Order: structure tokens, then C-alpha cells, then sequence
């Protein structure tokens, strides 16, 4: 909505850390997957 | 309107009456002949003595004659700490300074008096909510240590990382 | 409900964080379920003040929160907040305040050592001993920033290294109890 | 927002620091955002 994301199953907001330490967790290989290159 | 600011000007006098000390308690007629209610009609009197002196909390009954409760409003310092014990003890929570200030002379000496034993909050309106020490548990914590815990947060710490963590260190 | 459990809980709450949301925690104790507006009743604090708390709780998931919808005599709609301790989330929160804690002060002094010794007043910053020394000339004899044409001395860096190991020393001593309590719930 | 979490001001205070340290970074990178407001430079004109 805007510029800030909202997570709904119920329904929070989802600031950055959250998503970044997510994408942190987030292996190497599974990048390839997602074409994106990791390097 | 009628008959609602002339029970409001009664329980006005009896505030008057408790600024004045009169412990004894008064009869409604002659409360009367003193705030020059004579003119009200008798049936909203009626009314005000079965129903509205009965509501109020300030006021009590005593052998059939109407007057406040000695009790309700503090009196002694000792008294006042016994009560904020029992709230804290009931989850009752802090009394109002105004209204404790109102009901016992020279509070602010006897707030000096309990000194450490008293917990004092301040409020937008300025009034002061009281709450009870607990003696069974005494701890000290120091500004340094509180800004170290105060910068780490846990809700960047994702619920599986927890676990995770746990996990690493090997216990 | 084992009372090891809630001693722990206590303990921790009382010694290790703030006043005003153990003040909350006892409610949290006193019943297991309790509306937030029965929460916010009990609690006798402004709505503003108790979110900003409340928000913090959320971000720290110390207690859980669960949204319930019911239909009233009324019919208007309603929307009910239901928040309850859960010990499980509670004992690994907690301990991961406590961890990192150690973590910060290891980076603290691992700076310490990164910062470098050599500060020059003229300059006004700091200097690695690399720059000083290519800054040293042969001929000259002395090292002196070719820059600012002023000596440097190192033992200004000295003093606030010695100031924090003394912190240090305190930290340990005043966390030492809180381990065995943790201990305790172990068992 | 730094002084803010080193005395740990109210969350809802903090949370709308976030929202406008967002919004000004956004806006830095582009200016033209979709459904949101204009960043003036005091004067009515739109920074670029
Ligand atoms: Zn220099």
C-alpha cells in the first residue's frame, strides 16, 4: 500500500529486517533457481 | 432543570461540613435549613434519601441519619501504606493524590515519611498515582546495563533463527 | 505448570527488565486469558502509552497474541484481542537478550584494537602507522605527517581502552546470578 | 531514528520514523512514485 508491505494469512506489517534476514537465510544454490546470480 | 443541582449543592455542604471537621453526623432536615432547601418540594427529597444518598459512596447511614464515611478517606500515613499494600496485593492499583490530598491533611508530609516505600507517578494532569514497594524482592539495575539491553532487539531475531541458534552453540 | 517455571519467569522478568511491563507481566501471571481491554482496565494506562508497550511486546513476542471474532447482541461489529504468556517462546527470547549481550561488548573491543594509534591535532584524525611512517622521510630523520608538520603521539588512544576493561570486570559480576536461576529451569 | 532506539523512545514513534526515513530514501531514488505525495524543495517545486 504505497511504499510498506503488509504480510496477510492474520495481517502485519512487514518491515525490511524481516525480509532481509530472510533473503540472508536464503542459500546460494536456491539464487540459481531464482535466476539470479549470487556472486 | 429541577431537583439535580440542589443534590449536587448537598453533597457540595457535605464536603464544607468535612473541611469544617464536624465528625458527628447531621440530619437531612437541618442540612437543609442551613443550604435554604426549604423551598424544594419534599417527594425529591424522598427520592434523594432512598435512592441517590445510598449510591453515593461518600456518604453513610448511621442510626438512620446520613452522613460520610469516616472510613472511605485516609486518615493516617500508616493507614494509607496498609491500604496501598492490600492494592497491590489485590491488583487494585494506585488512588489519586487529589483525592488522597482532599481526604488527609498534610499528605505531601506523609508521602515524605514513607519515602522509599512509596512509588510516586506523575500524570498529564499532574495527578500522582501511588504504588506499594515490594520488600520480599529487591533489585538494582544500572543505566549502563540497561542501554546494553536496550540496543539489541529480538524482533529482528526471526523465531526460526532462535531455535536455530539454540542449536549451533550445542546445548 | 511447574512453579520452577514461573520462579524462572519472575526472577528474569524482575531483575534483568523494565518496571512498567512487569507491571503488565503480572497480569499475564494472574490469568492465563484475558481480554486487552481487560488488559488495558487492569493496567489503568493511557491507550498511547500502553501500545507504544504493546508494540514493543509484539516486536519481542513476548507474549502471544491471538485476534478471536465473535458476534454480539448488538450486531455492530466487534474485534477482540486476546493475549497470553507462552513459556516456550518466552525462555528462548530472554536468553537470546542475554547472549547477544556478550556478543556486543567481544565487538566493542574487537574496535578498540581497530582503531589506530597514531592521531596528529593538526590533522584532526587519525593516522595508520602506515601513512605516518611513508610520511617519514629519510633525510629529515624524524617521522612527522608530510601534511600538517607536527609530531604524533599515541598515547591519547591509550586512556578509554583502559576506562571500558574496567566495565568489563563490572558486567560479569552483576550478570553472574542470573545463570544459575537459568540453571534451575534447565533442570 | 539512532537516538530514538539508543533511549528506546515509543514504538509507534519509531515506526513512523521508519516510515518517513522510507519515504525520503524512496524518493531520493525516484521522485515520480505512484500515489504518493511530492517531495518540494521548499519552494512548490518537485526535487528531481
Ligand atoms: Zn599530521
Amino acid at each position: 500500500s504505497g511504499l510498506e508491505l503488509y504480510a496477510e494469512w492474520k495481517k502485519i506489517l512487514l518491515s525490511p529486517e524481516r525480509v532481509h534476514e530472510i533473503f540472508k537465510r536464503i542459500s546460494d544454490e536456491e539464487c540459481f533457481v531464482l535466476g539470479m546470480e549470487p556472486r | 432543570g429541577y431537583k439535580f443541582g440542589v443534590l449536587a449543592k448537598i453533597v457540595n455542604y457535605m464536603k464544607t461540613r468535612h473541611q469544617r471537621g464536624d465528625t458527628h453526623p447531621l440530619t437531612l432536615d437541618e442540612i437543609l435549613d442551613e443550604t435554604q432547601h426549604l423551598d424544594i418540594g419534599l417527594k425529591q427529597k424522598q427520592w434523594l434519601m432512598t435512592e441517590a444518598l445510598v449510591n453515593n459512596p461518600k456518604i453513610e447511614v448511621i442510626d438512620g441519619k446520613y452522613a460520610f464515611k469516616p472510613k472511605y478517606n485516609v486518615r493516617d500515613k500508616k493507614a494509607l501504606l496498609r491500604l496501598l499494600d492490600q492494592h497491590d496485593q489485590r491488583g487494585l492499583g494506585g488512588i489519586l493524590l487529589e483525592d488522597i490530598e482532599e481526604a488527609l491533611p498534610n499528605s505531601q508530609k506523609a508521602v515524605k515519611a514513607l519515602g522509599d516505600q512509596i512509588l510516586f507517578v506523575n500524570r498529564p494532569d499532574k495527578k500522582k498515582i501511588l504504588f506499594f514497594n515490594d520488600k520480599s524482592c529487591q533489585f538494582s539495575v544500572d543505566e549502563e546495563f540497561q542501554k546494553l539491553w536496550r540496543s539489541v532487539t529480538v524482533d529482528s531475531m526471526d523465531e526460526e533463527k532462535i531455535e536455530e541458534y539454540l542449536k549451533r552453540q550445542g546445548i | 505448570v511447574p512453579a520452577a517455571l514461573k520462579r524462572l519467569a519472575k526472577y528474569v522478568i524482575r531483575g534483568f527488565y523494565g518496571i512498567e511491563h512487569a507491571l503488565a507481566l503480572d497480569i499475564l501471571i494472574r490469568n492465563s486469558c484475558v481480554k486487552e481491554e481487560d488488559m488495558l482496565e487492569l493496567l489503568k494506562f493511557d491507550r498511547k502509552q500502553l501500545r507504544s508497550v504493546l508494540n514493543n511486546l509484539k516486536g519481542d513476542k513476548f507474549i502471544k497474541c491471538r485476534m478471536r471474532v465473535e458476534t454480539a447482541a448488538d450486531g455492530k461489529t466487534t474485534r477482540h484481542n486476546y493475549y497470553f504468556i507462552n513459556y516456550r517462546t518466552l525462555v528462548n527470547v530472554v536468553k537470546y537478550k542475554l547472549d547477544h549481550m556478550r556478543r556486543r561488548i567481544e565487538t566493542d573491543e574487537r574496535d578498540s584494537t581497530n582503531r589506530a594509534s597514531f592521531k596528529c591535532p593538526v590533522c584532526s584524525s587519525t593516522f595508520t602507522d602506515l601513512e605516518a611512517n611513508q610520511l617519514f622521510d629519510p633525510m629529515t630523520g624524524t617521522f612527522r605527517c608530510t601534511f600538517c608538520h607536527t609530531e604524533v603521539e599515541e598515547d591519547e588512544s591509550a586512556m578509554p581502552k583502559k576506562d571500558a576493561r574496567t566495565l568489563l570486570a563490572r558486567f560479569n559480576e552483576q550478570i553472574e546470578p542470573i545463570y544459575a536461576l537459568l540453571r534451575e529451569t534447565e533442570d | 531514528l539512532r537516538r530514538n532506539e539508543q533511549n528506546g523512545a515509543a514504538a509507534h514513534v519509531i515506526a513512523e520514523d521508519v516510515k518517513l526515513l522510507q519515504f525520503h530514501v524512496a524518493t531520493m531514488v525516484d521522485n515520480e512514485l505512484p500515489g504518493l505525495p511530492r517531495a518540494m524543495q521548499k519552494s512548490g517545486r518537485p526535487l528531481k
